[PDB]
């Protein structure tokens, strides 16, 4: 990964 | 711990080594013939495009490194050694697990274990006769304008093989989602339910098939939800 | 734990990804615009170059890539509607905080992000339009004796971005700096004290900026160190 | 803890950073001179094989980023600042263990320090003259039928780098078992014995001196093990 | 390293 | 990072 799993908790909190 | 349940596995390794190495050392004495077979669209993309942009009014293979071209010789010569020791491994694999399979999920395994090689091997080819031929011309004609396309070999053949290998795995998850459900342990109720998560894992899996940059994690990510959702069609 | 504030951030989240969307959809309809504006002072210094060559008794741009040229396409659109949303993204960032800033620096940070982000468009334009044109021609005619300059956008594009991107932070830490100093809450006795520990930071700043190799390490540290002593000479 | 031993530490690296500051300035001042020398051999082969493919009836040295050119002088004037910094690296280095060797191992460690040291640049010297020229060619030449060398030199001063400084190691290695071989202190008894033991850390070390990938780990791990089994053979 | 790892782990597991 | 600490660690050496 790197800097990639940001988006990941952005997906999270998008999608509860 | 685990202790005698270590020399099996021990033997099974060796078999799959010495497997590997003579896949190798085949794929390398046919080195010439496999990388033509790798480089044949490519060759072929670039002399279209070449004759489109000659209406409209060079092309070639370059290689970057001085062992660059050795190196790729070794390269696709340890990929098809290993995907030549695929029935081996196989053979190494299945056989390691023997009492795991008592009687009956024995007899479910192997079409199952079949159908996914065969539907590996029909999308690698799929890949390769139809959409690399309209997919390359495509993706060489975008830049025929604008720039010259020097492609390298060392590039070229890690670019064909992830095309290769994801398109093979693409037509294998809307297999394996068909096996499952008309195997009866899951239902259309549970993979609809679970649709949040899998937006996440998924998200999580392109972050470690692609390389650190954001764009290439969604462009692969988006691909991931499709087949997500054409597994949800499937699912009967 | 902070479960009641999260619905605003999610909201705030949702707006923002719209909004780099609709950015990336306009910055790819003018990809070409885009990618021909980025392009123009490679081009002028290959011609210069050139003309410079023939003078004293070739160059173009290359894609090394097949789907190098969508990358980057690509990679520009969707770095042009990060830009192109920045002024949503701050309307997002800006109103998650409201009642942090009460009555008064609810007022000092407008004049603040307002400053900071003239000067980065000031300093990106000041980039591209002086330094890069006088630049580019010397790290091309440097090697103009030696190598041929087969220049790939698929490097030119990031090295282009990054550059444009420091020399905007380039002239905003010396403005971020001229904000502390008039608001009175640091003096020169603070930063002429912290000389040190900032050889530290900037080290280690500079250490996770650059490529894995210690001599970019040093060639990036170096300019903010430069910096770091133009904002000591500016705090008066 | 240990403050009192650190003062000394401090001024044994300020000798040995300015040490290379003063080598960097003088590899910048003649790199056209260091650069001719490290493309020397690249020029030869691809002339040698150029009259081959001609015969049979085009290549050069390229750079494919903007900078490269700069950062190829920047880094190889690095390099040799380095190199030429290493007789005033052990000045620090050594002066710093002053009580480590009080009186014996002081005397022993003279020769193993420049026996060591005149057996790495004679492993340059050869790897230069008798390797590369017969290297490179064969390098070129597998490739010299299907692309076409376009060799960028930044990639190309990696490449050459790792093949002298390695091959100098590489005749460095069986020569500290010769040397520890009079010493005395290990004998063939060891290194038979501990043989398994040598796979899974020979392996290790070539899976960090490589890219990630695995073939280059084996193609590292198999000239460091004829090494290791020539070192067998050296004990006596 | 990086799933090279994985081959030390399988010399380990080959020569003991 | 990755080997570049290394220098991060010396100028505290060199600058206490």
């Amino acid at each position: 990964s790197g800097w990639e799993l940001l988006l990941v908790v952005g997906v999270i909190v998008l999608l509860f | 711990s685990m202790k005698p349940h270590l020399a099996e596995l021990r033997q099974r390794l060796a078999i799959s080594v010495l497997a590997v190495f003579v896949g190798f050392i085949i794929a390398f004495t046919f080195h010439n013939a496999i990388l033509g077979w790798i480089t044949k669209p490519l060759n072929n993309a670039l002399i279209q495009v070449g004759k489109i942009v000659e209406k409209r009014e060079n092309g070639m293979i370059t290689t970057h490194q001085v062992g660059g071209a050795f190196f790729v010789a070794l390269k696709v010569s340890f990929f098809a050694g290993i995907l030549m020791a695929m029935p081996v491994i196989l053979w190494q694999l299945w056989l390691f697990i023997a009492p795991g399979l008592y009687d009956n999920e024995k007899k479910m395994v192997l079409p199952f274990v079949v159908g996914g090689s065969v539907m590996f091997l029909i999308g690698v080819l799929f890949a390769y006769y139809v959409v690399t031929p309209f997919g390359f011309q495509f993706l060489i004609t975008f830049g025929s304008f604008l720039y010259t396309p020097l492609i390298n070999i060392e590039d070229y053949v890690g670019f064909f093989t992830k095309i290769l290998i994801g398109f093979g795995i693409a037509f294998e998850l809307p297999v394996v989602a068909y096996f499952l459900a008309l195997l009866g342990l899951i239902t259309d109720k549970t993979l609809k339910d679970y649709f949040k998560y899998a937006i996440v894992i998924i998200f999580l899996l392109a972050a470690f098939l692609t390389p650190p940059d954001v764009l290439t994690q969604l462009l692969m990510a988006a691909p991931l939800i499709l087949l997500y959702g054409l597994s949800i069609l499937i699912v009967h």
